[PDB]
């Protein structure tokens, strides 16, 4: 079964988003 | 086969016949019966997973194996590789595997992870 999990286990623009996500987080604590 | 055949003499538990049904182990030879008979089920039933899960890491060993010693082993041996593997994997194979997933493998696994690995080898063979 172990086996078998690893088996269905088997940027720029990115860090933009993620800093806007980062702020979306601070602001509920629109993205 | 012989795990469907014996599943189905076991539903239909009921001298020579009852000599030879006691030598791998009337009320005591059925209850005898029974018990060899559930024995041999389970071995099946153990030979089987095993079976399983042969295939299946014999799959994943396979494919790490020929992606490592044909896509990054820096040079015949690939070529001679990607020739014999559609040659050893023909559809006889794929097909076996496909019929045994479907005889057993829907009764004991929710994922047919052997059609998906098939899929995959075959991906990277053609």
């Amino acid at each position: 079964e172990q086996v078998k999990q690893r088996v269905l286990h088997t940027d720029n623009v990115e860090m933009a988003y993620a800093r806007q996500m980062y702020m979306y987080n601070e602001k509920v604590v629109s993205l | 086969d012989i795990h469907r055949q014996s599943v189905g003499k076991l539903q239909n538990v009921e001298p020579d016949e009852i000599k030879e049904l006691c030598q791998s182990e009337t009320t005591q030879k059925y209850g005898l019966a029974r018990r060899r008979l559930v024995k041999l089920i389970n071995s099946r039933a153990k030979l089987l997973s095993l079976c399983s899960y042969i295939i299946e890491t014999c799959l994943y060993i396979l494919w790490r194996h020929l992606e490592y010693y044909l896509l990054h082993c820096t040079t015949q041996d690939v070529d001679t590789l990607l020739r014999e593997g559609a040659n050893s994997f023909g559809e006889s194979l794929q097909k076996r595997l496909l019929d045994i997933e479907s005889l057993y493998c829907k009764v004991r696994s929710r994922h047919s992870f052997i059609q998906a690995l098939v899929r995959r080898i075959r991906g990277l063979l053609r």
